[PDB]
RNA sequence: UUAAUUUAUUAAUGCAAACAGUAUACCAAACCUGCAUUAAAAAUUUCGGUUGGGGCG
RNA sequence: GCCUGUUUACCAAAAACAUCACCUCUAGCAUCACCAGUAUUAGAGGCACCGCCUGCCCAGUGACACAUGUUUAACGGCCGCG
RNA sequence: CCUCCGCAUAAGCCUGCGUCAGAUUAAAACACUGAACUGACAAUUAACAGCCCAAUAUCUACAAUCAACCAACAAGUCAUUA
RNA sequence: GCUACCUAAGAACAGCUAAAAGAGCACACCCGUCUAUGUAGCAAAAUAGUGGGAAGAUUUAUAGGUAGAGGCGACAAACCUA
RNA sequence: GCUAAACCUAGCCCCAAACCCACUCCACCUUACUACCAGACAACCUUAGCCAAACCAUUUACCCAAAUAAAGUAUAGGCGAUA
């Protein structure tokens, strides 16, 4: 997403107003592209054995590209969201036992 | 000579005239709505005052959008809250060279999403925007149903969120019979949602097609005399029988 | 091999319907109540056939369900 | 300049424009293969004149008779003077029934007859 | 800017078809191509450059009659009228081939060599090394696209495992897959090279408007460039 | 035009994003998006003064 | 100036532009032009039928090769003193 | 005495020298009364020419030039069946 | 709707010599070399004589298409409603 | 004394107040003013520039939320014309 910062300095119109806009504050200056960002990965919980990426029951950060593209639609994940945290921590108190 | 009322007030005069005022009135009020998108080609301002160099004097900062263009391809699918930026750049980033015209369209992709809700896989004109979005939300459907009218900037949005507000407000057989508790799952997990049914079906709509619903709602053939002219004879009569 | 239809002058394929149409349980609202065109959706219409049979405009039954129909070919 | 103002008749465009303008009269058939003119006889009005021979009604009136009030016709005076007595009577033997009105002249839809009211099947 | 394409018959037909002329002028109505336009008015008869197709509820390879040897004026090379069991069309001709002739359409690849005339049709993986070929595809079933204008030929070079490379006449090798056809022998009317038009009426009269006047001042490119031969094209798909 | 400014546009490249296997390594198919470079084609603008007329000096 | 022909409608019809002939460069290809065509083809150009010929040069520019190269029927150039 | 004109079709215009009355006036480059007009009245009558074809498949290689020899290139102006 | 080019389907070219012919004389037609009249003229480009072509790269009737940062152009920086 | 000269009144302008109109019958998107038949194509896009800076190359008020004041202040600007 590209992120663009005003040049020009747009005057200040009002609480209750709309800013009154010249055709000096359609001049623009890129303050950032979104791309060329190291990318963060996402938490899913498993409810499949898989390969080496993980196992059943424990949630793992996997790269965005395979956990939205296999992991996901395949069935073999579950978005990290804290409603089924708390069922999936409990069927690990019920699988694992006194 | 002068006009009575202002120019920019003759649409909500045409809305409080004729049929467009025969609309419901929780429409006429999402309709009259008038909300602020969240930043998506821009930064916004922390704080609402923002001391500054060169005078150490606290000044107001406000935080004015950019004017962003979204072609019918936006309505086509679900791109993020991000379209075209039709603006201008001095050439070298310095104020003494020329001033050119630029336009910064985003990056688009074609990936299918599935809906709890509908059942069905949808082929998406999807950006990278609306799939962290989505992962942000736990769920297309949760995306759909939580995000408002103004951030969606797609009609495919609307119509979609429509759709899964009718399936929830009338608790239809949904998936199919053989699995009904996966039909009382599903309707449970999405149960932070499900306005009414005569409030679900006007949920999306444009001017025109709200319009066209409720002239077909009232199409309405008319009835012949015969008929009420018999029934004022009857009841004339019956009123000089029972005396 | 060169087929020999021409994509400009062949009957080019309709639009595609629009995205009311997936969604389901869900009634679109268009123009076939206004019996005109205007822009912003489009209807789906049924088949229609002519009640009463007239000549000048008569279409013929297909070729294979015409009743002196053979299998093997003669030739004229 | 050509004569913008004088209005658009049959006689003014070249030899295709004459022929395919015509005048206001509505045609009586159509033109098969070989540039025939297939007259239909259903298509063509027949006009249905009554005998006239011992008629005693003029086109004038004397003057020797009165005035009155002019009073146009109305739904209410004709459904009054048609069909209130006959309901009125039914309904006093305790005969009438809302369900079937087709008995006293009131017709569902028009459909099904030769002259239909609200399309308007005749002519004049 | 009404401008709708002549090609429009979806069924093949011996009969020779009217034609518009362009004169250069697009879709659009603006001129794309300059010096065309304005010839002696043409008929175009459809040629069949699929050598080998069957005729309808036949399968393996089959026996065609020549009827006549034309002139077509659409192309260079004439062509030649073809007859063979229920159904006549029009094919490229080459050169010594007269009417009455019959000629071989196959699909068989052998384990040898067919010594082959110079009018049959073989798939390239049976023709003999050094054979000179014409009208070749560049895909299994797609068409002559390569050789076939007046008198110019190609070489067969070379069969490897499951190819076979073609030298066309620009000299640019080219290799194919194993079964695509190709018709034997040079493409007819040899002395094309040879023919002298004589006066300016005759290139108004083949549709070609002269060359504008404007004085060009030659540029780099104008040198003559001695080059090296372009590497050699392959349709030959590998995973 | 080999005058100043620029590449808004197209064509090439390189990087990033997007996809996939791959035994501590390599490969990056095609189309869009952003950035950077080159070229083609262009866009805006200018073309000082004194001068026993102007030009040359 | 090869010829027939074309042009500044309204002061210039020509030695000017085109023209058959010759030559250079670009392009291995399917459906809306080029083309329902395929290197004896198509396009961008110079010169001007024919007859005798078209000498030398890649220093520079441009173009092409990236092997310091190839290219002048490419832009162009083909000496000085005693 | 002239005729290098005229009669028609197509294209274009639309009543624009047919009758009566006014001619006191008005345009006749002057006048009579009529091509540089006013009002009223009345005509152009189709066989000539326009205005056309029920479908689905299928068929349509041998120019024209007295079309008969001869001879060609720029390769062509006309067809049906179930 | 003039004009530059193109597309669709048409039309015209007496007579003589025809060497066979983008051939020769020469009508109709197209163009406009020279002279004279005219210059608020018949005409915002004509008239009279004299000329080139006149079976072709010809002329022309109808409809359509290419439009201005452009169209078109046998390059006249020619034409695009005087 | 001929040509001539003279006229008042149709109407119009600027405001206030108030939100304003549209089928008698027939015809009118094809060659509009046409009674009558089978491909259904369809709209959503930063104004630019003259001009001022005594040239000109960034720049130059016009943008539709009542007044007065703060105030032509803080600010922006080849820190300059000006905004
Ligand atoms: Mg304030
Ligand atoms: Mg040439
Ligand atoms: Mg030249
Ligand atoms: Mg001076
Ligand atoms: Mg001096
Ligand atoms: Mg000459
Ligand atoms: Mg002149
Ligand atoms: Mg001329
Ligand atoms: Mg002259
Ligand atoms: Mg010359
Ligand atoms: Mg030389
Ligand atoms: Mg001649
Ligand atoms: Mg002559
Ligand atoms: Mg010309
Ligand atoms: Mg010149
Ligand atoms: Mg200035
Ligand atoms: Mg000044």
């Amino acid at each position: 997403t590209v992120i663009v910062e005003r040049w020009w300095k747009v005057p200040l119109a009002g609480e209750g107003r709309k800013p009154r806009l010249h055709r000096r504050h359609r001049v623009y200056k890129l303050v950032e592209d979104t791309k060329h960002r190291p990318k963060e990965n996402l938490e899913l919980i498993l409810t499949q054995s898989v390969e080496n990426v993980g196992v059943r029951g424990d949630l793992v950060s996997v790269k965005k590209s395979l956990g939205r593209n296999r992991l996901l639609p395949q069935g073999l994940a579950v978005y990290a969201s804290p409603e089924n945290k708390k069922l999936f921590e409990e069927e690990k108190l019920l699988r694992q036992e006194g | 000579p002068l006009h009575k009322y202002p120019v920019w007030l003759w649409k909500r005069l045409q809305l409080r005239e004729g049929i467009c005022s025969r609309l419901p009135g929780h429409y006429l009020r999402s309709l009259e709505e008038e909300r602020t998108p969240t930043p998506v080609h821009y930064r916004p301002h922390g704080a609402k005052f923002k001391i500054n160099p060169k005078n150490g004097q606290r000044e107001r900062v406000e935080d004015v959008p950019i004017p962003i263009y979204f072609p019918p391809e936006s309505q086509r699918g679900l791109w993020g809250g991000e379209g075209w930026i039709l603006g201008q750049i001095y050439a070298n980033n310095d104020k003494l060279s020329k001033r050119l015209k630029k336009v910064w369209k985003p990056q688009l992709f074609e990936r299918e999403f599935y809906s709890e809700i509908l059942d069905k896989k949808f082929t998406v004109t999807v950006t990278m925007r609306t799939l962290d979005l989505i992962d942000e939300a736990y769920g297309l459907d949760f995306y759909i149903l939580k995000a408002s009218g103004e951030d969606l900037c797609s009609k495919f949005g609307m119509d979609l969120k429509r759709g899964m507000l009718l399936r929830l407000a009338r608790q239809d057989p949904q998936l199919h019979p053989e699995d009904p508790e996966r039909r009382a799952a599903i309707y449970d997990k999405y149960k932070e949602f499900a306005i009414p049914e005569e409030e679900a079906e006007w949920v999306g709509l444009t001017l025109e097609e709200a319009i066209e619903k409720q002239r077909l709602l009232e199409e309405k053939d008319p009835v012949p005399l015969f008929k009420i002219y018999v029934a004022e004879l009857i009841q004339q009569l019956q009123q000089q029988a029972l005396s | 091999a060169y087929e020999w239809g021409v994509r400009s002058t062949r009957k080019s394929e309709p639009p595609p319907l629009d995205r009311v149409y997936e969604i389901p349980g869900l009634e679109p609202i268009t123009f076939a109540g206004k019996m005109h065109f205007v822009p912003w959706l489009r209807p789906i219409f049924p088949p229609w056939d002519r009640g009463y049979k007239d000549p000048r405009f008569y279409r013929s039954p297909p070729l294979h369900e015409h009743p002196l129909y053979k299998d093997q070919a003669c030739y004229i | 300049g050509a004569d913008r103002m004088s209005k658009w008749t049959s006689k003014r465009g070249p030899r295709s424009f004459r022929g395919r303008k015509g005048r206001g009269a509505k045609g009586i058939g159509f033109l098969t293969s070989g540039w025939r003119f297939v007259q239909i006889k259903e298509m063509v009005p027949e006009f249905v004149v009554p005998d006239l021979t011992g008629f005693k009604l003029k086109p004038y009136v004397s003057y020797l008779a009165p005035e009155s009030e002019e009073t146009p016709l109305t739904a209410a005076q004709l459904f009054s003077e048609a069909v209130a007595p006959a309901i009125e009577k039914d309904f006093k033997d305790g005969t009438f029934d809302p369900d079937n009105l087709e008995k006293y002249g009131f017709e569902p839809t028009q459909e099904g007859k030769l002259f239909q009211l609200y399309p308007r099947n005749f002519l004049r | 800017a009404n401008f709708v394409s002549w090609k429009s018959r979806t069924k093949y037909t011996i009969t020779p078809v009217k034609m518009r002329k362009s004169g250069g002028r697009d879709h659009t109505g603006r001129i794309r191509v300059h010096g065309i336009g304005g010839g002696h008015k043409q008929r175009y008869r459809m040629i069949d450059f699929l050598r080998f197709r069957p005729e309808e509820t036949k399968s393996g390879p089959f026996e065609e009659k020549v009827i006549q040897v034309r002139y077509d004026p659409c192309r260079s090379a004439d062509i030649a009228l073809v007859a063979g069991g229920s159904r006549k069309r029009w094919i490229i001709a080459t050169e010594n081939m007269q009417a009455g002739d019959t000629i071989l359409n196959s699909n068989h690849i052998g384990r040898m060599a067919v010594a082959a005339r110079e009018g049959d049709a073989h798939p390239l993986g049976a023709l003999p090394v050094g054979t000179l070929i014409n009208n070749v595809e560049s895909e299994p079933g797609r068409g002559a696209q390569y050789i076939r204008a007046a008198g110019t030929c190609g070489v067969l070079l070379r069969k490897v495992n499951g190819t076979a490379i073609i030298q066309l006449p620009s000299k640019r090798q080219m290799q194919v897959l194993e079964t695509c056809v190709a018709t034997v022998g040079r493409v007819s009317n040899v002395d094309h090279n040879k023919r002298v038009i004589g006066k300016a009426g005759r290139n108004r009269w083949l549709g070609k408007r002269p060359n504008s006047g404007r004085w060009h001042r030659k540029g780099g490119w104008a040198g003559r460039k001695i080059r090296p031969l372009p590497p050699m094209k392959s349709y030959v798909k590998l995973p």
